[PDB]
C-alpha cells in the first residue's frame, strides 16, 4: 500500500509510462488468483483448477472454478470471480447468438475475441461502444476449446483485451512456479492420460494442503465426448496412480 | 547509434575494452563497440511489453 | 396513396445433382406488358460456391442482395477468414427476410451450392421466413409451369417399371451434369410458349467443386 | 459533457451545512426591509437604492407582485430576487389557477416556493439563492397573515419582523412598538418611523417604496359592472401619498 | 474539470461508514426534542419548539406537527426544508394505497416506503441525505396503537418511549423511570410535560413553546380522533399538571 | 503533475503532455516499416510472442481486399480502429458502389482522435497505424499518428528503433520508387529494411509478417511457409 | 396440413404431414413438421409455416440457456411458458402460432403443452392442430385406449393422419413419425402416403368407397 | 451523475470492497448450521436497550419465499433494498418458467445483484452479507448458502458471519461434524443456541431462531421457547 | 489553479486558458492572407520535413462550399476539426436559404462554435487561428479568427511563428499600394513574403502552395494556383531572396 502513483486520477489517463496504468493493475489481480493449470495437447486439453478449501466447514466439492460455456468450449476462471459471474453469462449468449444465426459451432477464437471486447469497455463515455463499465474487469480467463477446423485450441484472455494463444500456461499465484516446469516438461508429442498426469503434477507444487479431491477438480473437452467435468471418484483414481510411480523411485 | 549523448558515446568506448579484456585480447575489435551499445546505454531495454 | 409492391416477373429454377448443381433463371425483366430490358442477370455468385437469385418483385429483390454479400464481408473478418459454407448461409438469409415482417420482402428467394459431402445443396426460402431444403424447386410465375414436369423427370413420380402394371415402382436414376442441362433447357422452351412473362434469354449457372462457369442459350426474342 | 449533478451542498463536518450558513450573512450585507402586521391591513416598506444618482428608481422594484392580494419584498440580492419572483408567480398559477381557476392563499403560495429554495439546496448545479423574502399577503379565511421565508427553505409566520443588514436593532425598535390592536393608518407611521432608524438616506416618497396588503378597492377592479368580485386588497402606494405622511411623522 | 471536483461523498469511510449520515445525526440535536409516548388509550405527542421569539407569531405554526392523513401524524425535527418534501411523498403514496386498495395504509407500510426513499440518497448519486427524523403516531386495526422512530440513515425500529433531537441520552433515561406498560392518557400527558419540564434548553417551559397533540380513543363506535390542540387548550393541561 | 494528468487541460508551453506520452505508444511499440513503390505496396511488420509456448499475436489486420492496416502500440485500441475503417468502407461500397478513397479515410480517422481530446473522461488513442491500399490513383501508404496526423508518404516506419529503419529508406530511396512490375524485389527491401530495425530478434518463419497489395493482387496476408521464400 | 400427438404408455408419439400449400397451388411436398427444440423437445409447425418455425428456433436458443444456467435441463413446462409470454405481446400485431410442444422428463413425465397464437396455453394429452384436425379427431378417440403397447401406438400415427389425407385437401405429401422417450426422439422416417394407402387398404379392408 | 464511485486500486482490490467488508464485520452475528432434514438460522438481536417495540418490528429474518430465508449482518438500512429485489424475481420465476425458485438459483441471483453495485458506476457496493438458507420443491435436501458484499456466493456445511464470528467458527469446527450433523431437529436448535452464548451472553432474550423443515413450514420460535432450550444447556454445562 | 482552466476567472481579467491557445498557433507555420481589389490569395508554408514525403499531396487549404477558401495553423489535427465543423454550417444554410453563404455570416457561425469551448469545464478552447475568405455577391471579404474568438476585417491578416516578417512586410505592400492591387499581381507577392518568413524557420526545406479566390480570375471559386503559373511565383521570390 501508498506505492508511488504519479498519475491515476482518470481511469484512462497517462501516464509517462506509453500505457495506462489500470490495466497493468488488473493484471496484478491474477497472481492473487487461486491457480488453474492447463496443458493443451493435440489430442485434448486438460482444464484443472484447485477448487481451494477456506475451512473443514467449507463445502468444497460443491464449489467450483469449471464453467461450461458449451459443449464444445470450456473455459476456467481464475482473478476475481465476481467480474467472472458477469462476463460468463454473455460468453454463453454470444455462443448461441452464433448457433441462432449460422447453425454452427463457434470458433475458439472468435469465442476468446469476444469477451475481449467486453473487456475493453471500461470509461466515462467515448469511442463507438457505450461505456456501461467505469472499472476494469480484474479476471482473466483459459478459454479451451475444440473446433473442426483448426483442431484444439487454448487461449488465455486477459483483462487487457488481448489473447494469446497457447500450448499450455498456467496463471494464478503460483504462476511463476508452474511456468518454469511447462517450459522443460512440455512438448507436442505428449498423449492424454501422460499430459493428465502433468496436470498433477503440477498440481502437486502448487498446492497449499496436500493433493486429493476434496481441493483439486479436473475437467477436459474432448473431440468425440465434448466437455465433461470429470466427478471426484475417477479424479481419485488418477492421483493415487501418480502417487505409485513417484513410489518407483 | 541514434540519439546518443556524447557521455554515452564515451560510455561505448571505454565498454568495448571491458569486452576486450575478459576475452582477453590486447586489441580491441569492432565487433566490441556494437555490444557495448547493448550493455550500456541509459536505459535497460525497452521495458517489459504486453501489448506494446 | 402509395401501394409499394408490384410484380417485375421471371422465373428461377433450382436442381440439385451428385456432385452438381444449377441454378439458372432467365434474364427477361419486365412490368406489366412493356419489356423494359431484354439483359439484365438475377443469378448472381456471392463468393464461395454459393449463388444467389432473389426473384419476383425486383427491388426487393435487389435489397436482400445487397445485405447477404454484406455478411459475406462481416464473417470472413471477426472469424479471420472463415470459408462460410451452405448451412451457415440458409440461416443468415431467414434472419434478413423475417425481422421485416411489418414491411416484408415480396420476392421467392433460392440458393443452390454444393454442401460438404461433395453433392448438391438447394434450399428454398418463403417470402416471410422459414425454408426447407429440396432437390428440385422452381420459384417466380412461371414456377407452376416447370415444377411438375422436372419431378417427372427427377424424382419420376408416379412412373413404374413397364409392363408390370403398378406391381414394381421405376428406380431413381443417377444425375450428370451434361443431363441437366438438357432439363433446362427443354424446359424454358415449354415455358416461353406458354407463358409470357419468361422471354430473352435463359442463364444457366452450373456450380460445381472445380468453379461457377455461366452459361449464355438464346430463347425467343418474344 | 457535464457531471455537475453531485450535491454541492453538503452536510459539514461540525454539522449545519455551510453554503446555507454563507448565504445567510449574505442578507444582513443587502438592503433593510421590513414589514408590520395590522389588524385591518399589512405593510411592508423598504428602501430603493441604485450605482449612481442619474440612474432611475421607478423602472426598479424590490416590491413587486405576485397575486392580485400578495405581494412580496425582499433583502439580500437584486439579481436572485428577480428571477424567483417569476417561479413564484408561473407556480402559482399552473398548480392553483388552472386546477382551482383562482389564487392561492397566502400558506398555500408561501409553502410552493419553499420547494425551489429547496431544490437549491439539494443536488448539483445550484447554490442557495440568497434572499430573505417577506411573504405578507390576505386571504379570506385565516385573514391578514406576514410570512417569512428563509435561504434554507423553511418559513415561519411572525407577527412583526424585518430582514436585511439592519436587522438586529429594528426588531428591537418593533418590540416595544408593536401592539395587540394597531390599525393601518397608525402601522404605516410605524413603518416609516422604524425605516427611518435604519435610513440615513434622502426620505422622499421616491427613495422609500411602500405597499400596503390593506383592504380591497374596487377601482383598480379594472371593470365594473361586477358587483360579485371586488379589486386588489394590495396597492402599491407610489410617490405622493407618502410625501403626506412624511410630513404627519 | 467536473471529475476534479466532484466531491464523492457517498463512498465508505475506513470504518465502513457513511460521514454524512453522522453528520446529519449530529445537527437534528441542535433543532427542538420531540418525544413520543406510547399510553395503552392513546399516543402523546409533544415537541419542544425550536424557535421562540415574543414577535413570532406562533399559533398558525404547526411546525413541528403535520398531518400525513387522518390516523398518521407526525413528528418533525431537523432541516425543515428537507422535511416538507417528504411531508407531500408521504400523502402522494398514502392517496396511492387508498386509491388502488381502498382502504387505509397500515402504520408498517408507510414507515417502510419513508425509509427507502431515504435509503436511496445515501446509496448512490451523490446527494447529500435528507436530515430529518420522524416520529410517527399511527393507529391501525392490525397492530393497533403504534409508535416508529426514523433516522436519516433510513431504517425504523419501534418503541414504547422514544425521544428525538436534543438530549437523546437524557430523555431516555427519565422515560424508562416513569413509563408503565398500561397508562391513561391524561397520565401520558403529565409525563410527556414532566420530561420536556427536565431536559428543555431554556429554563423555562410555557405552552406558546409547545406543540403537542394526541390521537385518542375517546371516539366512540372504535374510531380515532386526531387532535392538534390550540396553544389556549395547551395552557389549561400545563397549568392542570402544575408546571406553571 | 502540473498540467500533465489532464486531457483537456492548457499548459504554459502550448503543447500538450498527454500527447507527448502518447508519443510513447509508439515509442514502446514494434517496428513495422511500410514501403511502397507505384505498383506495389508492402507492410512487414514484426509480430511478437510472449514466450516459447505461446504463438505470435498478428500486427496486420485485413481492411477489405484492396486495404490494410498494421498496428503499434496497444492491442485494445487497435481493435476499435479496424473496425470503424472497415463500416466506412463497406459503406461506400453500398452507398456509392465504390472502394474508399485511401487520402479520405485518413481524415474520418483523424477527427474520432480529435473528439476524444476534446471532451473530459475521453482519451488519446495509443495505437500508430500504417495503411496501405491501391485504388484508383495507385499504390498509397498513409501514416497515421495519435495526434491524429495523416501524411502520404514513400515509405516511412513507427516502433522502437525508428530511426534506424528511416535512415535506412533515405539510403534505398531512389532504389524502389524504380522497381515496378516485380513485386519480390520490393518484398526483399522490406526484409532487409526491419533488419537493420532489430535488437538480435531474428526473423523466423513464424515472426516476420509480409502482406501486400498490387495493380492485380488483392490484399493478401503471408505467413507460415509462404514467408520462407522471402526470408 | 395436420399435426398431431398423443401421449402413451412408452412416451408420445407425434405424427406430421409434409404438404404446405400456397394458394390452390401446391408449394412442396417434402417439408419437415418437426422442429428439434433440443434433442429432448420437439415442437410440432402449424399454423403460419414461417411464424412457427422462427420462433421454435430461439426457443431451442433459450432452452440451451435454461441448461447451462441451472445445470439442469429445461423443464416441458417453462419452455411453453416461454413461447406463452412471446406471442401474447404480438396478439393483434397480426401473427399466428400453432405448436405442440411435446416432451418426457424424467421428473414430470411426458406432457404436452398447446400454445396457442392469443397466448391461451392449454395442458392435455391429446391435440389436434390443423386445417384437418375435425378428420382426425374421430378416428384418433375411437381407436384410442391409455394403455398402449409401442407397435400399436406407432401404427396410430399413421392411421389417423392417414384419414386426415384422404379427404382433406391440403393433407398428403409424405408422412413423419417420431416416438419421443425420455432418453430423447427417435426418428422412424418418411412414408408416402399414397403408398401407406395400398397396404393399409389390404390389410384393414378399408376404403371400400375407392374404387378398385 | 455517470462519475465512478469505484476507483480501481493497484493492490489488486477495489477500496470500497475492503470497507464494505469492515462494514459486515461490524454488524450482529448470524450462525447457520443445517441438519439432516431441517435448517437453522440463528441470530443475535440487541434488545439491550429497553422500550423496544418488538412486536411489530420485523425479525433479522426475512422470508423471501415460502420455503427460503434470508438472514443479513452489515448495514440495516442498506439490506432492505435487497430483499424488496429478491421478493420479486422470486414470482417472476413462477411467472415465466413456472414452479418456486431453487435455492441456487436465488442466490445467484443475489450474488448478482450485490455484484452490480461494484461493477457499475454512480454507486458504491453494498455493505451486507446474507447467509440464504432453504429448501428446494419436490426436495428435502436442505441447502445452506452465504453471498458475501464481493459478490461471490458459497455453498457451506455451517458458517457463520458478522461481529466475532471467528470465535463461534471455531467452536463449529469442534462441535459440530461435517459427516454427521445432529438428526434431532431439537438437538440443532440447541447446538445453536449453545454456540450463540459464547459472543451474545447476557441472559436469553437476545437470542432469536428461525427454524425452517420443508413442504413450506418457516415458523419463528418466540422467546418462551428460547428460554427452556436455553436453561438445558445451562443445567447440562 | 485558477490559472489552469476556461471556466475559471481571475481578478486579472485574464483567463489563463485561452491564452496558453496563442502559444500553439505560434508554433504553427506561417500563413498569410494578402486581401487584393478582386479577391483573396492565401499561401501557406509547408514544411518538408523529409525526402521520404511524397510531394505536393497534402492540402493545409481546405475548401468550404465553393467559395470560402480556409487555412489554419497551429495544431494540425484540432484545425481540421474546426474546418469540418464550418462546412456542416455552410451546407445548413444553403439549404435553408438556398443561396450559397455570406462571408459575414461564415465568420458568425464559426466565431460562435471556438467561443462555446470557453464556457463548459468539460471542454478545451481550440488553439487554432483561421485566415478566411472569398467571393460573395456583397464582394470579397477576409476575416482572421484568434483561438479566443475574437475577429476582424483585414486587408491583410497573418499568424504563424514568421508572423514577425510577414506583417512588416504587409505594411510596405499596403503603403507600395494603397489604392490596391491586382490578384495576378498578388501571386508573385504571396511567394515573395513566405519566403522571408522562412529566414525565422531555416532549420528545414518548404514547399509553397498558393490558391486564390478572385472574381475576375477563376469566376468566385477557391482554386489551387498550380503548374506553370506556381512555379512563375516561386522563381520570382527565389532571385529577389538571393
Amino acid at each position: 500500500f501508498l506505492t508511488r502513483s504519479e498519475y491515476d486520477r482518470g481511469v484512462s489517463t497517462f501516464s509517462p509510462e506509453g500505457r495506462l496504468f489500470q490495466v497493468e493493475y488488473s493484471l496484478e489481480a491474477i497472481k492473487l488468483g487461486s491457480t488453474a493449470i492447463g496443458i493443451a495437447t493435440k489430442e485434448g486439453v486438460v482444464l484443472g483448477v484447485e477448487k481451494r478449501a477456506t475451512s473443514p466447514l467449507l463445502e468444497s466439492d460443491s464449489i467450483e472454478k469449471i464453467v461450461e460455456i458449451d459443449r464444445h468450449i470450456g473455459c476456467a476462471m481464475s482473478g476475481l470471480t465476481a467480474d467472472a459471474r458477469s462476463m460468463i453469462e454473455h460468453a454463453r449468449t454470444a455462443a448461441v447468438t452464433h448457433n441462432l444465426y449460422y447453425d454452427e459451432d463457434i470458433n475458439v477464437e472468435s469465442l476468446t475475441q469476444s469477451v475481449c471486447d467486453l473487456a475493453l469497455r471500461f470509461g466515462e463515455g467515448a469511442s463507438g461502444e457505450e461505456r456501461l463499465m467505469s472499472r476494469p474487469f480484474g479476471v482473466a480467463l483459459l478459454i479451451a476449446g475444440h473446433d473442426a477446423d483448426d483442431g484444439y485450441q487454448l487461449f488465455h484472455a486477459e483483462p487487457s483485451g488481448t489473447f494469446y494463444r497457447y500450448n499450455a500456461k498456467a496463471i494464478g499465484s503460483g504462476s511463476e512456479g508452474a511456468q518454469a516446469e511447462l517450459l522443460n516438461e512440455w512438448h507436442s508429442s505428449l498423449t492424454l492420460k501422460e499430459a493428465e498426469l502433468l496436470v498433477l503434477k503440477i498440481l502437486k507444487q502448487v498446492m497449499e494442503e496436500k493433493l486429493d479431491e476434496n481441493n483439486a477438480q479436473l475437467s477436459c473437452i474432448t473431440k468425440q465426448d465434448g466437455f465433461k467435468i470429470y466427478d471426484n471418484e475417477k479424479t481419485a483414481e488418477l492421483i493415487k496412480e501418480l502417487k505409485e510411480k513417484e513410489a518407483a523411485e | 547509434t541514434d540519439e546518443f549523448n556524447g557521455a554515452q558515446l564515451k560510455a561505448v568506448t571505454v565498454e568495448a575494452g571491458m569486452i576486450a579484456l575478459r576475452n582477453g585480447q590486447s586489441s580491441v575489435k569492432h565487433e566490441d563497440f556494437v555490444e557495448g551499445i547493448s550493455e550500456v546505454q541509459a536505459r535497460k531495454s525497452k521495458s517489459v511489453s504486453f501489448y506494446a | 396513396q402509395f401501394n409499394p409492391y408490384g410484380d417485375n416477373g421471371g422465373t428461377i429454377l433450382g436442381i440439385a445433382g451428385e456432385d452438381f448443381a444449377v441454378l439458372a433463371g432467365d434474364t427477361r425483366n419486365i412490368t406489366d406488358y412493356s419489356i423494359n430490358s431484354r439483359y439484365e442477370p438475377k443469378v448472381f455468385d456471392c463468393g464461395d460456391n454459393i449463388v444467389m437469385s432473389a426473384n419476383g418483385f425486383a427491388a426487393d429483390g435487389d435489397a436482400l442482395v445487397k445485405r447477404f454479400k454484406n455478411s459475406v464481408k462481416w464473417y470472413h473478418f471477426d472469424h479471420n477468414d472463415k470459408k462460410l459454407s451452405i448451412n451457415s448461409a440458409a440461416r443468415n438469409i431467414q434472419h434478413l427476410l423475417y425481422g421485416k415482417r411489418f414491411f416484408p420482402y415480396y420476392v421467392h428467394t433460392i440458393i443452390a451450392g454444393l454442401d460438404e459431402d461433395g453433392k448438391g445443396a438447394v434450399y428454398s426460402f418463403d417470402p416471410v421466413g422459414s425454408y426447407e431444403r429440396e432437390q428440385c424447386r422452381a420459384g417466380g410465375a412461371a414456377a407452376s409451369l416447370i415444377m411438375p414436369f422436372l419431378d417427372n423427370q427427377v424424382n419420376f413420380k408416379n412412373q413404374y417399371e413397364p409392363g408390370t402394371n403398378g406391381k414394381v415402382k421405376k428406380p431413381l436414376k443417377y444425375l450428370s451434369v451434361e443431363e441437366v442441362i438438357k432439363l433446362v433447357r427443354d424446359s424454358f422452351t415449354s415455358a416461353t410458349e406458354r407463358h409470357i412473362q419468361v422471354g430473352d434469354g435463359l442463364e444457366i449457372l452450373i456450380v460445381t467443386k472445380d468453379g461457377v462457369r455461366k452459361e449464355f442459350y438464346e430463347l425467343k426474342r418474344d | 459533457t457535464d457531471r455537475y449533478s453531485f450535491s454541492l451542498t453538503t452536510f459539514s463536518p461540525s454539522g449545519k451545512l455551510g453554503q446555507i450558513d454563507y448565504a445567510l450573512t449574505a442578507v444582513k450585507q443587502g438592503v433593510t426591509s421590513l414589514g408590520i402586521k395590522a389588524t385591518n391591513g399589512v405593510v411592508i416598506a423598504t428602501e430603493k437604492k441604485s450605482s449612481s444618482p442619474l440612474a432611475m428608481s421607478e423602472t426598479l422594484s424590490k416590491v413587486s407582485l405576485l397575486t392580485p392580494d400578495i405581494g412580496a419584498v425582499y433583502s439580500g440580492m437584486g439579481p436572485d430576487y428577480r428571477v424567483l419572483v417569476d417561479k413564484s408567480r408561473k407556480v402559482a398559477h399552473t398548480s392553483y389557477k388552472r386546477i382551482y381557476g383562482e389564487y392561492p392563499p397566502t400558506k398555500l403560495l408561501v409553502s410552493e416556493v419553499a420547494k425551489i429554495m429547496q431544490e437549491a439546496t439539494q443536488s448539483g448545479g445550484v447554490r442557495p439563492f440568497g434572499v430573505s423574502l417577506l411573504i405578507a399577503g390576505h386571504d379570506e379565511f385565516n385573514g391578514f397573515s406576514l410570512y417569512q421565508v428563509d435561504p434554507s427553505g423553511s418559513y415561519f409566520p411572525w407577527k412583526a419582523t424585518a430582514i436585511g443588514k439592519g436587522s438586529v436593532a429594528a426588531k428591537t425598535f418593533l418590540e416595544k412598538r408593536w401592539n395587540d390592536e394597531l390599525e393601518l393608518e397608525d402601522a404605516i407611521h410605524i413603518a416609516l418611523l422604524t425605516l427611518k432608524e435604519s435610513v440615513e438616506g434622502e426620505f422622499n416618497g421616491d427613495t422609500i417604496e411602500l405597499a400596503i396588503i390593506g383592504d380591497e378597492n374596487p377601482d383598480l377592479l379594472g371593470y365594473t359592472g361586477i358587483p360579485t368580485d371586488k379589486g386588489p386588497r394590495f396597492r402599491k402606494l407610489t410617490s405622493q401619498e407618502i410625501n403626506d405622511r412624511l410630513e404627519a411623522l | 474539470g467536473s471529475r476534479r471536483y466532484d466531491s464523492r461523498t457517498t463512498i465508505f469511510s475506513p470504518e465502513g461508514r457513511l460521514y454524512q449520515v453522522e453528520y446529519a445525526l449530529e445537527s437534528i440535536s441542535h433543532a427542538g426534542t420531540a418525544i413520543g409516548i406510547m399510553a395503552s388509550d392513546g399516543i402523546v405527542l409533544a415537541a419542544e419548539r425550536k424557535v421562540t421569539s415574543t414577535l413570532l407569531e406562533q399559533d398558525t405554526s404547526t411546525e413541528k406537527l403535520y398531518k400525513l392523513n387522518d390516523k398518521i401524524a407526525v413528528a418533525v425535527a431537523g432541516l425543515t426544508a428537507d422535511a416538507e418534501i417528504l411531508i407531500n411523498t408521504a400523502r402522494i403514496h398514502a392517496q396511492n394505497y387508498l386509491k388502488t386498495y381502498n382502504e387505509d395504509i397500515p402504520v408498517e407500510i408507510l414507515v417502510r416506503r419513508l425509509s427507502d426513499i431515504k435509503q436511496g440518497y445515501t446509496q448512490h448519486g451523490g446527494l447529500r441525505p435528507f436530515g430529518v427524523s420522524f416520529i410517527y403516531a399511527g393507529y391501525d386495526d392490525r397492530y393497533g396503537y403504534q409508535l416508529y422512530t426514523s433516522n436519516p440513515s433510513g431504517n425504523y425500529t419501534g418503541w414504547k418511549a422514544i425521544s428525538v433531537g436534543a438530549n437523546t441520552s437524557a430523555a431516555q433515561t427519565l422515560l424508562q423511570m416513569d413509563y408503565k406498560d398500561d397508562m391513561k392518557v391524561d397520565d401520558a400527558i403529565e409525563l410527556a410535560l414532566k420530561t420536556l419540564s427536565k431536559t428543555t434548553d431554556s429554563s423555562a417551559l410555557t405552552y406558546d413553546r409547545l406543540e403537542f397533540a394526541t390521537i385518542r380513543k375517546g371516539a366512540n363506535d372504535g374510531e380515532v380522533y386526531q387532535k392538534i390542540f390550540k396553544p389556549q387548550e395547551i395552557k389549561d393541561i400545563l397549568v392542570k399538571t402544575g408546571i406553571t | 503533475n502540473n498540467y500533465d494528468g489532464d486531457t483537456v487541460t492548457f499548459s504554459p508551453t502550448g503543447r500538450l503532455f498527454q500527447v507527448e506520452y502518447a508519443l510513447e505508444a509508439i515509442k514502446q511499440g514494434s517496428v513495422t516499416v511500410g514501403l511502397r513503390s507505384n505498383t506495389h505496396a508492402v507492410l512487414v511488420a514484426l509480430k511478437r510472442n510472449a514466450d516459447e509456448l505461446s504463438s505470435y499475436q498478428k500486427k496486420i489486420i485485413k481492411c477489405d481486399e484492396h486495404m490494410g492496416l498494421s498496428l503499434a502500440g496497444l492491442a485494445p485500441d487497435a481493435r476499435v480502429l479496424s473496425n470503424y475503417l472497415r463500416q466506412q468502407c463497406n459503406y461506400s461500397s453500398l452507398v456509392f458502389n465504390r472502394k474508399l478513397a485511401v487520402e479520405r479515410a485518413g481524415h474520418l480517422l483523424c477527427d474520432k482522435a480529435q473528439k476524444n481530446t476534446q471532451s473530459y473522461g475521453g482519451r488519446p488513442y495509443g495505437v500508430g497505424l500504417l495503411i496501405i491500399g491501391y485504388d484508383k490513383s495507385g499504390a498509397h501508404l498513409l501514416e497515421f499518428q495519435p495526434s491524429g496526423n495523416v501524411t502520404e508518404l514513400y515509405g516511412t516506419a513507427i516502433g522502437a528503433r525508428s530511426q534506424g529503419a528511416k535512415t535506412y529508406l533515405e539510403r534505398t530511396l531512389d532504389t524502389f520508387i524504380k522497381i515496378d512490375g516485380n513485386p519480390d524485389e520490393l518484398i526483399k527491401a522490406g526484409v532487409e529494411a526491419i533488419s537493420q530495425s532489430l535488437r538480435d530478434e531474428s526473423l523466423t518463419v513464424d515472426n516476420l509478417s509480409i502482406a501486400i497489395v498490387g495493380k492485380d493482387t488483392p490484399f493478401t496476408i503471408y505467413d507460415g511457409e509462404a514467408v520462407a521464400k522471402y526470408i | 396440413t395436420t399435426t398431431l400427438a398423443f401421449r402413451f404408455q412408452g412416451g408420445i408419439i407425434v405424427a406430421v404431414d409434409s404438404r404446405a400449400t400456397a394458394g390452390n397451388w401446391v408449394a412442396s411436398q417434402t417439408v419437415k413438421k418437426v422442429i428439434e427444440i433440443n434433442p429432448f423437445l420437439l415442437g410440432t409447425m402449424a399454423g403460419g409455416a414461417a411464424d412457427c418455425q422462427f420462433w421454435e428456433t430461439w426457443l431451442g436458443s433459450q432452452c440451451r440457456l435454461h441448461e447451462l444456467r441451472e445445470k439442469e435441463r429445461i423443464s416441458v413446462a417453462a419452455a411453453s411458458k416461454i413461447l406463452s409470454n412471446l406471442v401474447y405481446q404480438y396478439k393483434g400485431a397480426g401473427l399466428s402460432m400453432g405448436t405442440m410442444i411435446c416432451g418426457y422428463t424424467r421428473k414430470e413425465g411426458p406432457t404436452i403443452y398447446y400454445v396457442d397464437s392469443d397466448g391461451t396455453r392449454l395442458k392435455g394429452d391429446i391435440f389436434c392442430v390443423g386445417s384437418g384436425q375435425t378428420f382426425a379427431y374421430g378416428v384418433l378417440d375411437s381407436n384410442y385406449k391409455w394403455d398402449l403397447s409401442v407397435e400399436d401406438a406407432l401404427y396410430l400415427g399413421k392411421r389417423s393422419i392417414l384419414a386426415a389425407a384422404h379427404r382433406d385437401a391440403y393433407s398428403g405429401g409424405s408422412v413423419n413419425l417420431y416416438h419421443v422417450t425420455e432418453d430423447g426422439w427417435i426418428y422412424h422416417g418418411n412414408h408416402d402416403v399414397g403408398e401407406l394407402f395400398w397396404k393399409v387398404k389390404e390389410e384393414e379392408g378399408s376404403f371400400n368407397n375407392v374404387i378398385g | 451523475y455517470d462519475r465512478a464511485l469505484s476507483i480501481f486500486s493497484p493492490d489488486g482490490h477495489i477500496f470500497q470492497v475492503e470497507y464494505a467488508l469492515e462494514a459486515v464485520k461490524r454488524g450482529t452475528c448470524a450462525v447457520g448450521v443445517k441438519g439432516k432434514n431441517c435448517v437453522v438460522l440463528g441470530c443475535e438481536r440487541r434488545s439491550t436497550l429497553k422500550l423496544q417495540d418488538t412486536r411489530i418490528t420485523p425479525s433479522k429474518v426475512s422470508k423471501i419465499d415460502s420455503h427460503v430465508v434470508l438472514s443479513f449482518s452489515g448495514l440495516n438500512a442498506d439490506s432492505r433494498i435487497l430483499i424488496e429485489k429478491a421478493r420479486v424475481e422470486a414470482q417472476s420465476h413462477r411467472l415465466t418458467l413456472e414452479d418456486p425458485v431453487t435455492v441456487e438459483y436465488l442466490t445467484r441471483y443475489v450474488a448478482g445483484v450485490q455484484q452490480r453495485y461494484t461493477q457499475s458506476g454512480g454507486v458504491r457496493p453494498f455493505g451486507v452479507s446474507t447467509l440464504i438458507a432453504g429448501f428446494d420443491p419436490r426436495d428435502d435436501e436442505p441447502k445452506l448458502y452465504q453471498t458475501e458484499p464481493s459478490g461471490i456466493y458459497s455453498s457451506w456445511s455451517a458458517q457463520t458471519i458478522g461481529r466475532n464470528s471467528k470465535t463461534v467458527r471455531e467452536f463449529l469446527e469442534k462441535n459440530y461434524d461435517r459427516k454427521e450433523p445432529p438428526a434431532t431437529v431439537e438437538e440443532c436448535v440447541k447446538l445453536t443456541v449453545r454456540s450463540l452464548l459464547e459472543v451474545v451472553q447476557t441472559g436469553a432474550k437476545n437470542i432469536e431462531i428461525t427454524v425452517v423443515k420443508p413442504d413450506s413450514d418457516i415458523v419463528a420460535l418466540s422467546s418462551e421457547e428460547i428460554n427452556q432450550y436455553v436453561t438445558q444447556i445451562e443445567q447440562e454445562k | 489553479g485558477y490559472d489552469l482552466s476556461n471556466s475559471v476567472f481571475s481578478p486579472d481579467g485574464r483567463n489563463f486558458q485561452v491564452e496558453y491557445a496563442v502559444k500553439a498557433v505560434e508554433n504553427g507555420t506561417t500563413s498569410i492572407g494578402i486581401k487584393c481589389n478582386d479577391g483573396v490569395v492565401f499561401a501557406v508554408e509547408k514544411l518538408i520535413t523529409s525526402k521520404l514525403l511524397v510531394p505536393q499531396k497534402n492540402v493545409k487549404i481546405q475548401v468550404v462550399d465553393r467559395h470560402i477558401g480556409c487555412v489554419y495553423s497551429g495544431l494540425i489535427p484540432d484545425g481540421r476539426h474546426l474546418v469540418n465543423r464550418g462546412r456542416e454550417e455552410a451546407a445548413s444554410f444553403k439549404k435553408l436559404y438556398k443561396t450559397p453563404i455570406p462571408i459575414p455570416a461564415f465568420a458568425d457561425r464559426l466565431g460562435q462554435y471556438v467561443q462555446a469551448h470557453t464556457l463548459y469545464n468539460s471542454v478545451r478552447p481550440f488553439g487554432v487561428s483561421t485566415i478566411f475568405g472569398g467571393v460573395d455577391k456583397n464582394g470579397a471579404h477576409l476575416y482572421m479568427l484568434e483561438p479566443s474568438g475574437s475577429y476582424w476585417g483585414y486587408k491583410g491578416a497573418a499568424t504563424g511563428k514568421g508572423r514577425q516578417s510577414a506583417k512588416a512586410e504587409l505594411e510596405k505592400l499596403v503603403d507600395h499600394h494603397p489604392e490596391g492591387l491586382s490578384a495576378r499581381e498578388a501571386v508573385k507577392q504571396a511567394a515573395k513574403i513566405i519566403y522571408l518568413a522562412h529566414e525565422d524557420n531555416k532549420e528545414k526545406d518548404f514547399e509553397l502552395e498558393i490558391s486564390w479566390c478572385s472574381l475576375s480570375e477563376t469566376n468566385g471559386l477557391h482554386k489551387f494556383v498550380k503548374g506553370d503559373l506556381l512555379q512563375e511565383a516561386i522563381d520570382f521570390a527565389q532571385k529577389e531572396i538571393n
